């Protein structure tokens, strides 16, 4: 009856099957051409490409997808190459273009509620381009820019901000199609547009402005600025010279294929999660006269401008990791004719190292960057980047002391790579100045780094005999106890009994018990500390031995604040004449517990301090212990965050870390926001001070000393704003209320105006 | 070792080149924890110990390969 | 000088085999040699002694690179017949690419798998080599705790079809009973290319004995087997219905199981379906469900199969007529009277007669069987004569009577004997 399957089969399948192919070798191949293409002619690869990639769609039509997404939102900077390549996608496969429209709208949806507002215009501006590929239908595109500026009407202003950049940022490049098929709702969407840029509150503008003058280049807002650009370009009749555009090379294959739809967008809702982007300042400080020589420099309006500077900004951050590739890519910069690209590349440098609050990476980054360039542009760039220095120090008048600071750092360890040589007879009319304005005080903290780097003889050379009064004094100590005949000095035979303590090398507990001889003890630490140091210091390792050897010694003394403070005070007058010195002591005194941040704090704002409470090495101490205490915070914050994850009788010892560590936190967060109290608390003292006074002795409050000082009031919100944003409700109940001087509570309203 | 190291083997430096210069330098890329100039009078190097391995990224990308008294740094990684 | 890694000469490969970077580029090259669409030197290569240095690139814990490349390789190499998939064993590669499954690397454990799949998809011998080497509880641990890729998920199903197919002897069964759960959540799975090899590894496992087939029986996956059997991709029906068709040999039992699946309700159409095959497989079923009891081929009535059955026997080809004939001759041997009445109201008179001139003496004693089922089922109703007639008034007394002069004795003595006693 029942029967075993007829024949000797099984099913008729491999035994064993042999691998003739590869994926993640190939989508290694497909992502190498995906991004090598535009690196023959371009129009030529990219055709092959457009095939290639066809040739491969059967099998990873979703991988595909994922590369030019991805190429599309990391490489702006060849926007159009892509278009293209996508448009012949589409002019031989439409179910693709689809495919793509849809993944695009979906990818740009997760970085907007993911907080990436940069990337997301990225991609904005991608989908905008591909109109001129007809890949995309103007209408639908015209569509979402209806409910871009419809945010305007929606909440903070950096959100509204943003969608109008979004919108305007585009027009350059599909402005040409959207005002020409529907030029009616354009200018009339453009009336919305208007209005709310006018209705705009620039208060932030004068905090993120590098050069607070008019002449001759205006720090304009980064979208009043655009706007105006974009006017000039609606006049010009939506025509512009420099956007690359390869897709006028395939009108033919283009003009066939069909269009698609973008799915009505609506923005995510705003939410107590998101993080906009904090508004711009465009930087400028070049006009087409500045270069005579070469090329026109495209206008300051010009909507050309908004892209060279764009794409170049862009080229740096996706090369950026490496400078010898940066460079590289970064002087072979396309375009549709000639322009400047030496004056671009510096201006474009410079507006970034420049960028307030902070640049997009790290400070050093840029010295080099720049000095590979002159490398790679021998005869033609440096001379843009000498000019570039003599036009900046002309207008330090105005300048912003933070902004400043980068300056005097950038130039100082740039000249230390080329032989410190620098016609410095070009800055003579500094010779005749008050030493507390910009330029005198400029070139002293300059040529005071200069000296750090090599040291104070070799300085003393290379600058004129006339300059030698800006030259940093010798940078030796000063042994209050010295060969001065100054016998009746408080404890004069105790310090010397010390001197030969150490000359033969003494221990703790003898240390300690001459200290018994001293009439909390001043003068006992007046002596101890005024002694070591001085016998110490030969050099830097010497004093790190001082520091460290008799650290018990130290602690004791230091324990309480008052008493920590003393130490500094006195560690100041004896290294008064080297600074570098002074603040690896305030650093290897905090990362020891000698002494901690909030001492410091004090000891800055204090009388001893008030002589070069100007000076730049005050704050290269004072930013620098702060972001100790940051390091501090986070390093805690990340070791409780990976014992959260490692807790995934074992149990019990683990939750119990846990705790501990959270009660860690807790704390460091505390001093933290003390220190940061503490800051403000002795500058509104100081600002309110100078103002109470010269409002009444009646003299003009605008002073060197109160602009060199509000600005590092400034500074603390700039280079910390992250943090301080935390602090908002305390700050605005006890520290900045409205009782308080409208020039000191003005420098906290510009900071509101970042991310509000 | 070298993939979590924070410590630089700094070469080809000046036999003038001092401890304050090298620290006022590599300063530039994070704060540093320690340094060793090296000897037998000086031989023309010195390791870097900083704190973060961040900040020791940084001054292989920037700090190396910059000119120092006349003369170019190299800076590979060390292990410890 | 060779362009790249491609088209070495074996001469070439021995030399960087024997500096790692020449060691890479040199088992890359064997890669690429073993991989190629043409006729690929396995020969070759075998004789130079690299399959031994191929091991130990497997045991290169630091060199990643090589460890990929050169378990590419060996695969390739594996892939050939039994001579020199044999070397690869001999060469103890067996234990080390159980090892290399370890491997945090995706590319080279789902390269190790795949590696596996091939020795042991030879034949019974290294199948149950592979498995006495404890390689079930790591292939299987890879699928411990969707959303893990969909190209390395394939490969450990194809492997695991590998490790439960052939026979003589049967895979371990303790190797199913532990392999078994796995094949259940996988044929729940959504990948067609993965569902296809499940249904395969499953046919597998119930092509044995009543044991096996109660194995896969008890473990629940029968109604999922029927309801892939509509399915639109072929790959996964073929798979399944075999798989189907293979429970159906075992006990009554066990068919009530595949008929309370719903299976007698997709069978209409596996018969109507214009691919031959499938219908060939699809009435096979048949007949091992009308072997069955009496109340399961009256099911096989209630969905008006019968009908179906004639079609299935007076249209289609011989091959589907021939299966078409054990399900007739099956139905009237167990079925009952008044269900025989039904089959001969059918119409199954003439269009079995019609097949008594077939060359296969086999099929044709088949049908003289079934002509005598139904004429011992006239006899209880004294119906004796009357179906005579019909089979005479319908030339098959004809077909009959021609038997009579055949070259097989049992074809005579079959035919005479009906003749004999109802004419």
């Amino acid at each position: 009856s029942r029967r075993r399957h007829s024949d000797e089969n099984d099913g008729g399948q491999p035994h064993k099957r042999r691998k003739t192919s590869d994926a993640n070798e190939t989508e290694d191949h497909l992502e190498s051409l995906i991004c090598k293409v535009g690196e023959c002619s371009l129009e030529s690869n990219l055709e092959g490409l457009a095939g290639v990639l066809e040739a491969d769609l059967p099998n990873y039509k979703s991988k595909i997808l994922r590369l030019l997404c991805t190429v599309a939102r990391l490489l702006p900077e060849k926007l159009t190459i892509y278009t293209t390549l996508v448009g012949l996608l589409n002019a031989r496969n439409y179910n693709f273009g689809g495919e793509f429209v849809e993944a695009m709208i979906r990818q740009l949806k997760e970085s907007l509620k993911a907080n990436n507002y940069n990337e997301a215009v990225y991609l904005v501006r991608f989908l905008s381009d591909l109109v001129n590929c007809h890949v995309i239908a103007a209408p639908s595109m015209v569509a979402m820019f209806e409910n871009f500026v419809s945010v305007t009407q929606e909440v903070p202003q950096v959100r509204r901000d943003w969608y109008v950049y979004a919108f305007l940022s585009s027009l350059p490049w599909v402005g040409k199609e959207l005002y020409e098929k529907k030029d009616a709702e354009m200018d009339r969407i453009f009336a919305n547009t208007e209005s709310y840029l006018k209705r705009r509150q620039k208060t932030h503008v004068p905090m993120l402005q590098v050069w607070t003058a008019d002449k001759p280049h205006p720090q304009e807002e980064y979208l009043d600025c655009l706007w105006a650009q974009i006017q000039k370009l609606k006049k010009d009749r939506w025509q512009e010279r420099h956007i690359l555009r390869p897709y006028l090379a395939f009108d033919s294959i283009l003009c066939e294929a069909l269009q698609h739809n973008l799915p009505p967008f609506t923005p995510p809702p705003h939410t107590e999660d998101s993080v906009y982007p904090m508004p711009r300042v465009i930087f400028r400080m070049f006009d087409y006269t500045d270069d005579p020589e070469g090329p026109v420099m495209p206008g300051s309006h010009s909507v050309e401008r908004f892209v060279i500077e764009e794409n170049l900004h862009c080229i740096i951050k996706s090369h950026w990791k490496e400078r010898k590739t940066c460079a590289a890519q970064l002087v072979s910069y396309p375009g549709k004719n000639k322009i400047p690209l030496n004056y671009h590349i510096v201006e474009v440098i410079f507006a970034e190292l420049f960028q307030l609050p902070a640049p997009p990476h790290i400070d050093v980054m840029y010295t080099t960057l720049l000095i590979e360039l002159c490398k790679l542009q021998p005869g033609s760039l440096p001379q843009v980047l000498a000019q570039a220095t003599e036009m900046l120090y002309m207008r330090l008048d105005t300048m912003n002391t933070t902004c400043v600071d980068r300056f005097i750092n950038w130039f100082s360890h740039h000249l230390s790579n080329f032989q410190f040589r620098w016609s410095w007879e070009d800055w003579s009319d500094c010779l005749s100045q008050d030493p507390e304005s910009p330029k005198p005080k400029f070139v002293r903290e300059v040529l005071e780094k200069c000296m750090r780097l090599s040291y104070h003889q070799r300085i003393l050379d290379i600058v004129p005999p006339t300059f030698s009064a800006l030259c940093p004094a010798n940078p030796t100590c000063i042994y209050k106890y010295g060969d001065e005949s100054s016998n009746s000095l408080p404890g004069h035979s105790v310090a010397l009994c010390l001197a030969v303590a150490f000359k033969s090398k003494a221990t703790n507990d003898e240390i300690f018990s001459i200290l018994k001889d001293v009439p909390f003890n001043p003068l006992k630490i007046e002596v101890f500390v005024q002694t070591l140091l001085h016998l110490a210091a030969k050099s830097f390792s010497h004093s790190f031995s001082a520091l460290a050897k008799f650290h018990e010694v130290f602690k004791t003394l230091a324990e309480s604040d008052e008493g920590k403070l003393h130490v500094l005070r006195v560690m100041f007058e004896v290294w008064r004449n080297h600074p570098q010195m002074i603040a690896v002591l305030v650093d290897k005194m905090i990362r020891t517990q000698i002494v901690d941040c909030a001492a410091v704090a004090n000891w800055i704002f204090s009388s001893e301090l008030s002589r070069d409470f100007t000076r730049l090495f005050v704050w290269e101490i004072l930013h620098s212990t702060i972001r100790k205490m940051n390091k501090h915070v986070l390093k805690i914050q990340k070791e409780l965050e990976e014992a959260k994850e490692k807790l995934a009788r074992k149990d019990g010892v683990l939750e119990e870390q846990i705790e501990r560590l959270q009660e860690k936190v807790e704390s460091a967060q505390s001093e933290q926001k003390n220190l940061f109290l503490v800051i403000f608390q002795r500058f509104i003292m100081i600002l309110t001070e100078h103002l109470v006074r010269c409002e009444t002795d009646g003299t003009s409050v605008l002073t060197p000393w109160y602009k060199n000082c509000i600005e590092r009031l400034q500074q603390i919100f700039l280079q910390h704003h992250q943090i301080i944003q935390q602090y908002m409700v305390t700050l605005e109940n006890l520290l900045f209320t409205a009782e308080l001087d409208p020039h000191i509570l003005a420098v906290f309203q510009q900071f509101c105006a970042l991310q509000a | 070792l070298l993939k979590k190291s924070c410590t630089l083997y700094v070469g080809n430096l000046s036999f003038y080149t001092t401890e304050e210069q090298i620290y006022e330098l590599f300063s530039k890329s994070g704060d540093i924890k320690k340094i060793i100039m090296g000897l037998d009078t000086a031989c023309g190097f010195c390791f870097v110990e900083y704190y973060s391995r961040a900040d020791a990224e940084n001054a292989m990308r920037y700090i190396n390969g910059t000119r120092l008294d006349d003369r170019i740094i190299r800076t590979d990684w060390d292990a410890g | 000088m060779n362009q790249g890694t491609v088209n070495w000469s074996v001469d070439d490969i021995v030399k960087g085999i024997n500096n790692v970077e020449n060691q890479l580029q040199a088992t890359q090259a064997a890669r690429k040699l073993l991989s190629r669409e043409k006729q690929p030197p396995i020969d070759n290569i075998i004789r130079a002694g690299l399959i031994p240095k191929f091991v130990s690139f497997l045991g290169r814990t630091d060199c990643s690179p090589i460890q990929f490349e050169s378990a590419w390789a060996l695969t390739n190499i594996a892939s050939g017949t039994s001579e020199q998939t044999k070397a690869v064993v001999d060469g103890g590669a067996i234990p080390a690419f159980i090892s290399l499954l370890a491997s945090p690397h995706a590319h080279i454990s789902e390269q190790a798998v795949w590696a596996l799949g091939n020795i042991a998809g030879d034949g019974s011998v290294f199948r149950d080599l592979v498995i006495k080497y404890g390689a079930v509880d790591p292939l299987l641990a890879l699928l411990a705790v969707s959303s893990l890729a969909c190209g390395y998920l394939r490969n450990l199903t194809w492997t695991l079809s590998n490790l439960c197919r052939n026979k003589n002897p049967a895979p371990p069964i303790d190797a199913v009973e532990q392999i078994l759960p796995t094949l259940v959540r996988l044929l729940h799975h959504d990948d067609p290319e993965v569902l296809a090899d499940t249904c395969w590894a499953i046919s597998y496992l119930t092509d044995g004995p009543n044991e096996r087939i109660g194995m896969v029986v008890k473990t629940g996956v029968v109604p999922q087997l029927v309801k892939l059997l509509g399915a639109s991709e072929l790959p996964i029906v073929t798979p399944a219905l075999r798989a189907i068709g293979n429970i159906v040999t075992g006990t009554d039992e066990q068919t009530q199981v595949v008929i309370d699946a719903g299976a007698l309700a997709v069978f209409p159409s596996l018969l109507t379906n214009p691919k031959t095959n499938i219908q060939k497989e699809a009435t096979w079923t048949m007949s091992n469900i009308t072997a069955g009891r009496q109340d399961q081929i009256q099911q096989v009535v209630n969905h008006g199969l019968v009908p179906f059955l004639v079609s299935v026997l007076s249209k289609a080809d011989f091959k589907t007529q021939k299966e078409a004939v054990w399900a007739v001759t099956n139905y009237t041997s167990g079925g009952t009277v008044e269900q025989i009445v039904y089959l001969v109201h059918c119409g199954i008179i003439e269009p079995l007669m019609n097949l008594l001139t077939a060359k296969d003496t086999k099929i044709i004693l088949v049908i003289l069987d079934a002509i005598s089922n139904i004429f011992q089922a006239a006899e209880k109703l004294g119906e004796t004569e009357k179906l005579s007639i019909m089979i005479e008034e319908c030339g098959g007394l004809d077909k009959i009577e021609a038997l009579q002069n055949h070259e097989n004795e049992s074809v005579y003595k079959a035919s005479l004997s009906l003749i004999e006693k109802y004419f």
